[PDB]
């Protein structure tokens, strides 16, 4: 069916940014601990909390 | 008159000037001296913390747990 409202159209230069999702999305139950205080260690190269 | 030089306190005796360290020993001597009514109307306590005690003559040594080697060279400490 028709649109009720018509729609503004056209071509338009968009960037692809470097943010994706895969290189940002962590989870962690339990894994490595810090030597010294004996909590999580920090980031998610690590396997962090 | 007592100043502090760095890490040392100079007493300057007015001249019955008279400028010289206190030792340590004498600092420690003349608190050990202290009467327990006298120390504690100064805020200290007569079990916990006599004033005689913020000299330090013994040095507690934190076991290992405190400071732990860390080694990452995988190989030296």
């Amino acid at each position: 069916k028709k649109l009720m409202a018509q729609i503004f159209f056209g071509p338009t230069y968009y960037q692809r940014l470097r943010h994706m999702v895969d290189d940002k999305i962590h989870a962690r139950a339990r894994g490595p601990m810090q030597v010294l205080t004996r909590q999580p260690v920090e980031g998610r190269s690590r396997d962090g909390g | 008159t007592i100043r502090k030089d760095g890490l040392k306190l100079v007493g300057s005796w007015k001249k019955d000037p008279e400028l010289r360290v206190l030792s340590t020993e004498e600092i420690l001597n003349i608190f050990k001296h202290i009467s327990v009514k006298d120390f504690t109307s100064l805020g200290f306590n007569e079990v916990f913390s006599r004033p005689e005690w913020m000299i330090l003559t013994c040095l507690p040594v934190p076991p290992p747990p405190v400071r732990p080697s860390i080694s990452f060279n995988e190989s030296q400490r």
